[PDB]
């Protein structure tokens, strides 16, 4: 979701 | 006792209807787009390797499943943590859709809240990286994330990267001026960053030799 927080990763 | 969460990985609407709860319930909502030290609790609707969760696992908050909350909104207080904390066999049991990522991730926040609770009772602060003396080389998108993660976890975080600094560093990490293979040459543990969410999500990690970047290889 684009409402998630973005992960530190690839 | 305090009730102050952080929210993570839920819906907007989610978000607003919890911070809505909370409050009714008596407690605080930290609604940042950070982690923030201060908070106790965190809601997490989908176990992740981000900022807020791998650093309420570095500090061995209460990570918790949406349940919780739904009984305390049935119960009309803050009911006990334990039955709906990711790991627990009460939420891993009963969910479908877990990938191992995600069951190491829960797994990893009971077992710290277990281990870090036992400390400070004790008397003692310290989190999953404490001792640790860290160089961070990371991409400028995520380089704060990892500043707060590592310093959740009782990290000290060094100012910049420059040579006279790596005789103070136990670790320098990067995902990507830097130099590197100096940093090795003084035995310093030059690693990819991976090492720093596997070093939580596992029990046993794998040795550090595994992580190397390419200017620390032999």
């Amino acid at each position: 979701s684009i409402y998630f927080t973005p992960e530190l990763y690839d | 006792k305090q009730y102050i969460f952080q929210l993570s990985s839920l819906n907007p609407q989610e978000r607003i209807d919890y911070c809505h709860l909370i409050e009714k319930l008596g407690g605080l909502v930290i609604e940042k787009q950070c982690f923030d030290p201060t908070c106790t609790h965190i809601v997490v609707g989908h176990p992740l390797r981000n900022e807020k969760y791998l650093a309420s696992v570095a500090a061995g908050k209460w990570v918790l499943h949406r349940s919780y909350l739904e009984a305390c909104r049935t119960a009309g207080h803050f009911v006990q943590e334990e039955d709906y904390e990711w790991g627990s066999s009460s939420i891993l049991d009963v969910l479908t859709g877990i990938n191992v990522q995600q069951r190491r991730l829960a797994l990893a926040a009971m077992r710290w809240r277990k281990k870090i609770q036992q400390r400070q009772e004790s008397g003692i602060v310290e989190g999953a990286f404490s001792g640790w003396k860290v160089i961070l080389h990371v991409d400028q998108s995520r380089e704060a994330g990892f500043k707060r993660l590592l310093q959740s976890g009782g990290a000290k975080v060094l100012p910049g990267h420059s040579v006279p600094l790596f005789k103070e560093a136990t670790h320098l990490f990067s995902d990507l001026g830097v130099n590197i293979a100096e940093a090795a040459a003084q035995n310093v543990y030059c690693l990819r960053t991976e090492y720093i969410a596997d070093y939580l999500m596992q029990e046993s990690p794998p040795h550090v030799e595994n992580y190397c970047l390419p200017e620390a290889i032999s």
